[PDB]
């Protein structure tokens, strides 16, 4: 049960700053202490070996540093491609054991987002079923709200929504929405409306469209 | 160069067992000691074991000592994870990890095999076109996409144009509709002028229920 104890769950920096991730082992692990580096929908990454000794290609802004039971990966000149959850290693006893993981947050300038709407598919049509997506495209930061109104009336409990991690480039959001109704429901009504708060937006922005152009 | 590709998603009821597999290429696995770990929701990335291909002894994790058995066949080039009496608590994204000991930590991993515990039933996805229209474009870019609906269980994989497409591609995490089923769009943002002349295909794949789409997502 040597516990590998990384007691920063998130971090927030900036483009160009430095981050220090820490890692407390609960026993004397010496150097054989290792950091990985996992971005979203990707496998670990293997960073620092014998605790500060850099891999083949790893760019030197990555340093780790730390001896016995205090254990550091440094992170200068931040960049976005930075994005990734970091987590510590102890491969000097058996069971090896890993950190919880410390999640990198960029914060960036306010970008408002661009709303697009999606009509059901003429495939899903037939199959009885009606899915209007709207979409938010490159927004920051990551709180928005979407509201659904059918012929101008507020809808409820008949869509889902999901937010995806921080863009690896431009450290913005991106958001789906849908709305399904039985293809029943979705040809007794007009026009089908998504809109959208946020704060790089003055104003409430609403994009619209009528069942049959 | 060297390049592990571990065995696809699998769905397993309680209790069964099941075998991932971990095929190595472009080196010979005697000169390495495989691993396996797995990640879970909370307690997050776990040690399970090693083997070394070049006589068999295996190190485990005694927790799960007695569940898991790792073997290895050289002619192969492949490593075996065997999970027996599966429960609820062994969902997991399971890792297979090659290292040789020079730089001496898993340096090369392979994309991970998604374990889903559960007695309910696979089930396949429909994938709509998110055709490209007015309503999608401005500034001379243009959005389209694939809605993948109505699945079980996780993961569904998307690429486009089999993997030549990546930039201004988001797909979205899943989410959970009230059935039970899982539901996901996948989104790329292109140029509005070449609409005519460029072809995009969203190409979806769900394993557990053998499901290979390649829907040509066209404009209007």
């Amino acid at each position: 049960d040597i516990v590998m104890t990384q007691s920063q769950k998130f971090m927030s920096t900036s483009v160009g700053d430095r981050v220090s991730v820490t890692c407390k082992a609960s026993q004397n692990v010496d150097t054989n202490v290792a950091w990985y580096q996992k971005k979203p929908g990707q496998s670990p990454k293997a960073l620092i070996y014998s605790a500060s000794y850099r891999y083949s290609g790893v760019p030197d802004r990555f340093t780790g540093s730390g001896s016995g039971t205090d254990f550091t990966l440094t992170i200068s000149n931040v960049q976005s491609e930075d994005l990734a959850e970091y987590f510590c290693q102890q491969y000097n006893s058996y069971p090896y054991t890993f950190g919880g993981g410390t999640k990198l947050e960029i914060k960036r300038t306010v970008a408002a987002p661009s709303v697009f709407i999606f009509p059901p598919s003429d495939e899903q049509l037939k199959s009885g079923t009606a899915s209007v997506v709207c979409l938010l495209n490159n927004f920051y930061p990551r709180e928005a709200k979407v509201q659904w109104k059918v012929d101008n009336a507020l809808q409820s409990g008949n869509s889902q929504e999901s937010v995806t991690e921080q863009d690896s480039k431009d450290s913005t959001y991106s958001l789906s929405s849908t709305l399904t109704l039985s293809k029943a429901d979705y040809e007794k009504h007009k026009v089908y409306a998504c809109e959208v708060t946020h704060q790089g937006l003055s104003s409430p922005v609403t994009k619209s469209f009528n069942r049959g152009e | 160069e060297v390049q592990l590709q571990q065995s696809g998603a699998e769905l397993v009821k309680p209790g069964a067992s099941v075998k991932l597999s971990c095929t190595a290429s472009g080196f010979n696995i005697k000169d390495t000691y495989i691993y396996w770990v797995r990640q879970r929701p909370e307690q997050g990335l776990e040690w399970i074991g090693r083997i070394d291909p070049a006589n068999g002894n295996t190190k485990y994790d005694p927790k799960v000592q007695g569940k898991a058995t790792i073997t290895a066949d050289t002619s192969s080039n492949t490593a075996y994870l065997q999970l027996s009496s599966l429960t609820f608590e062994d969902t997991a994204v399971y890792y297979c990890a090659l290292e040789h000991g020079y730089y001496d930590v898993m340096d090369y991993w392979g994309q991970g095999t998604s374990v889903t515990v559960s007695s309910a039933s696979t089930k396949g996805p429909s994938v709509f076109p998110l055709a490209p229209s007015s309503k999608s474009t401005s500034g001379g870019t243009a959005a389209l996409g694939c809605l993948v609906k109505d699945y079980f269980p996780e993961p569904v994989t998307v690429s486009w144009n089999s993997g030549a497409l990546t930039s201004g591609v988001h797909t979205f995490p899943a989410v959970l509709q009230s059935s039970g089923l899982y539901s996901l769009s996948s989104v790329v943002t292109v140029p509005s002028s070449s609409l005519g002349t460029q072809t995009y295909i969203c190409n979806v794949n769900h394993k557990p229920s053998n499901t290979k789409v390649d829907k040509r997502v066209e404009p209007k």
